[PDB]
């Protein structure tokens, strides 16, 4: 009951097109307690100025929020989301792939 | 936010009336009725919470609508004379504060069974020849007029209740600090019942 | 009757520019204190609200007014730099868990320009006319409280050492002895009516008591008469068979 | 619009 | 159609003995519209939706005063709770509360809610009758007694049936065209080979509002359920939502699988297949 681990999805706002401006989303949900660290990455390196939606919680009491930033996907560049929460021994990295 | 009507009520004993309290509030937490006697604090009467709720205790009955509350007083007695205060709590504000109306000041004019209107002269007990004039036992419809003479002091009418022998009586007092002041002429400015007893 | 809320002092008379403190104890079991003000020809106005030692909400209380709730749960309201328009009834209430507000008996404040015009009442008792007794078989005594300033009097009737309420009525308001004068002194009258038989007993004793609220013993007095302190003035009458 | 909590609404 | 309003409260204590943080968020369906955060010098309720900006200063002060008072009282509640459960000062705990009203297609109230949790677990909840309580344990029973003595249920009921419904109808009218318009999902099926167990058939639903949706795979006209991977409904960031459902298929048998989507914006369920 005490603590719940964050569920994580990395994804684009619109379907990915190699020349077209988009938004990169990392949605974190299902966690407790409420303190969480989320970073988006480009080629393994941290993306500077990211925005997030305000923290709220679901019907089962677990917390959720969205991290998002503008990006233009290419065939070359790697994108990913890095998350830490009290429940994790080391930060959890989840790669972005445009098929999920 | 809370408006009561009428401002002042002047009823006869036995004459029913209903006192209005209009309210505007974001959401009604509770509507309150209080009674305040002169020189006293508001005394709790009723609380009503939802449209269509009624509460009754003896001669008083309070009802509630979306827009206002009524305090119905049935066949009121002299004892019912007081200021009746309406107040509301709001669901849109924290705590339990009341917002009050300005109240309805009710006076119930008592029935007088057997009026025996008379003006008597009373003498100080101590004393050094001091005196008072008492207009007493007049009916419910006669009233005591003020004097334009600054050296003559005349009180308002006042009802005494001798609960022991089911007997009420009205009276007013007149006195003057000097010069030809006979009780025969004391209440001269008032309409005086033609049957008033004047002892010699 | 009385709710259980205790408010002191019942009466305050003071000068402009001065400071007063009013006291309130909530009902036993109530943890909140609300302060209200009632000015003449005006309804109750919310001032300030406390819960369990903490300020909770604030009405249209002036900056020169201040209050606190103590660990006792009792509360003090402070009014400073007093003005004439501060003259009013100040009520406190405590709230019940169930929501209802229960009020105290109030503190009445009178603020005067100065206190040189404060006067206690003289009181006299006027004996029933033989004519009334003969005509009605009843007997009315009249009490007169005269020449007092300001308005703060409580008149009561005492028959054989006990206070009576049956057969008495006293004027709802005092009379201005000199109505055109702003600081006019007041007069007040009261009647007690007994049976002629009751008055015709020389062992029956009647006393009119007027409690006057005036200066607070600590207030300064430079005048040549006696300091018009809070005091009771009485007059009395014995029965007459004859 | 939220609801206001009256006195004594603590857990 | 059907609509709801919900306020979510969070009151959480800090280590040692610092001042607990109170946060309030208000929602119409899946649209946030207000926020208050007590962790500031001069905290104020803030708009989070265009249609609430038109509300005058008195509206905003009423909100702020409710939330500022709650900041103080929810602190005492946190102390009360750590007494019930014999928990020490340091010492981080959380009261969560959700309440509000649901409206049917007619605009009349279907049901009210008031629900509390302590440290992420159900603690006390207002029953459907809006007049009685369901308490999780003996500690919540102590809370229930306090709340029965203070007639909390009756006052909440009055709110849910009036003020709640009245203001929700206002926001719905003022925010119509966004709140009262259902965007249907844009749907397609993708095909990703993997050789071992052959291929993935992923069924997408994108750009839909509101969030409520059903995505299921059928084989020969039969709900698969057991071997279907369902992803959590996620926000696209532009106020719409996204969801997919995928199954692994034995290659040249794609045509016996159908995807089914149910949504408020769809007059009937869509039956979808893989397009070669």
């Amino acid at each position: 009951m005490i603590q719940r681990t964050p569920k994580i999805q990395v994804y684009s706002r619109h379907p990915a097109e190699n020349g077209k401006s988009n938004f990169l989303n990392c949605y974190v949900s299902g966690f407790h307690p409420s303190d969480i660290e989320v970073d988006l990455l480009k080629n393994g390196e941290r993306i500077e100025k990211v925005e997030h939606s305000d923290l709220s919680f679901s019907k089962d009491w677990s917390f959720y929020l969205l991290y998002y930033t503008e990006f233009t996907p290419t065939e070359k560049d790697e994108y990913a989301c890095r998350v830490n929460h009290v429940t994790l021994s080391q930060p959890k990295i989840v790669k972005w792939d445009r098929d999920m | 936010q809370v408006t009561q009507s009428p401002e002042a009520l002047r009823l006869q004993e036995g004459e029913s009336s209903s006192l209005n309290c209009s309210y505007t509030v974001s959401g009604l937490r509770g509507l309150f009725w209080y009674r305040q006697d002169p020189g006293k604090g508001p005394e709790f009467l009723f609380t009503l919470y939802s449209a269509g709720e009624e509460k009754e205790k003896e001669r008083l009955k309070a009802t509630l609508t979306k827009k206002e509350s009524f305090l119905h007083i049935t066949a009121p007695k002299p004892e019912d004379s007081a200021t009746y205060l309406c107040a509301v709590q709001d669901l849109g504000t924290s705590g339990s504060r009341l917002t009050f109306g300005e109240g309805t000041q009710l006076t119930v004019n008592p029935n007088i069974q057997n009026p025996d209107p008379a003006v008597y002269q009373l003498r100080d007990s101590k004393s050094s020849d001091k005196s008072v004039c008492l207009f007493t036992d007049f009916d419910s419809q006669t009233n005591v007029s003020q004097s334009k003479d600054s050296d003559v002091y005349i009180t308002d009418k006042c009802v005494l209740d001798m609960r022991s022998m089911d007997f009420k009586s009205n009276s007013a007092v007149a006195w003057s600090n000097k010069s030809d002041f006979a009780c025969a002429n004391a209440f001269n400015n008032s309409i005086i019942p033609e049957d008033t007893f004047f002892p010699s | 009757m009385d709710s259980g809320v205790t408010q002191t002092p019942k009466h305050l008379i003071t000068a402009t520019g001065q400071r007063v403190t009013l006291r309130c104890s909530p009902r036993s079991g109530d943890l909140s204190v609300y302060w209200y003000q009632q000015s003449l020809d005006q309804g109750l106005q919310f001032l300030i609200h406390y819960y369990n030692g903490e300020e909770r909400a604030k009405g249209n209380i002036l900056e020169r007014f201040s209050a606190q709730q103590f660990p006792d749960l009792h509360s003090e309201l402070n009014l400073s730099s007093l003005e004439l328009g501060d003259s009013a009834l100040y009520f406190c209430a405590s709230s019940a868990r169930s929501g209802e507000l229960f009020f105290g008996e109030g503190s009445r404040l009178t603020v005067l320009e100065d206190l040189k015009n404060v006067f206690p009442p003289e009181v006299a008792v006027f004996e029933p006319s033989e004519a009334e007794i003969s005509h009605t078989q009843k007997a009315t005594l009249v009490c007169l409280a005269t020449g007092f300033y300001p308005d703060h009097v409580e008149l009561s009737w005492w028959v054989n050492g006990k206070e009576v309420h049956s057969g008495v009525c006293t004027d709802p308001q005092p009379l201005k002895e000199q109505p055109a004068l702003n600081d006019s002194r007041y007069a007040l009258s009261s009647r007690l009516r007994v049976s002629a038989t009751f008055w015709q007993n020389p062992r029956n004793h009647f006393r009119c008591q007027v409690q006057f609220y005036g200066l607070s013993e600590n207030d300064e007095w430079t005048q040549d008469r006696a300091k018009p302190v809070t005091q009771i003035v009485s007059a009395e009458a014995w029965g007459r068979a004859d | 619009h939220p609801v206001g909590e009256a006195d004594y609404f603590e857990y | 159609g059907s609509h709801s309003m919900r306020y979510f409260y969070t009151a959480m204590s800090r280590p040692g003995r610092g001042e607990p943080r109170f946060i309030a968020v208000g929602y119409v369906d899946d649209t946030q519209f207000v926020r208050f955060d007590s962790d500031a010098a001069s905290p104020r309720t803030e708009p989070r939706a265009p249609w609430i900006e038109q509300e005058g200063p008195e509206y905003w002060d009423r909100n702020t005063q409710i939330f500022k008072t709650n900041t103080q009282t929810y602190r005492e509640s946190l102390r009360n709770l750590r007494g019930y459960y014999n928990q020490s000062e340091a010492g981080s705990h959380i009261i969560q509360r959700m309440y509000g009203c649901d409206l049917g297609p007619d605009g009349r109230l279907l049901r009210g809610h008031d629900q509390s949790a302590y440290d992420g677990k159900d603690y006390i909840a207002l029953n459907e009758d809006l007049s009685s309580w369901t308490a999780a344990d003996t500690a919540a029973q102590i809370t229930q007694r306090k709340w029965e003595a203070a007639r909390v249920a009756e006052q909440l009921r009055a709110y849910l049936e009036g003020l709640c419904v009245e203001w929700l109808r206002r926001y719905l009218e003022n925010g119509k065209e966004t709140l009262q318009r259902a965007d249907p999902p844009k749907t397609h099926v993708t095909h990703h080979p993997v050789s071992d167990h052959e291929a993935t058939l992923r069924c997408w639903a994108l750009g839909f509002y509101p969030a409520e949706i059903t995505l299921t795979w059928q084989r020969d006209g039969e709900d698969q359920t057991q071997d279907t991977e369902l992803v959590e409904t996620r926000p696209a960031g532009d106020r719409t939502f996204q969801k997919w459902a995928a199954v692994v298929v034995p290659s040249g048998e794609e045509q016996r699988y159908t995807c089914h989507v149910q949504h408020e914006g769809l007059p009937k369920p869509l039956t979808l297949r893989w397009e070669p």
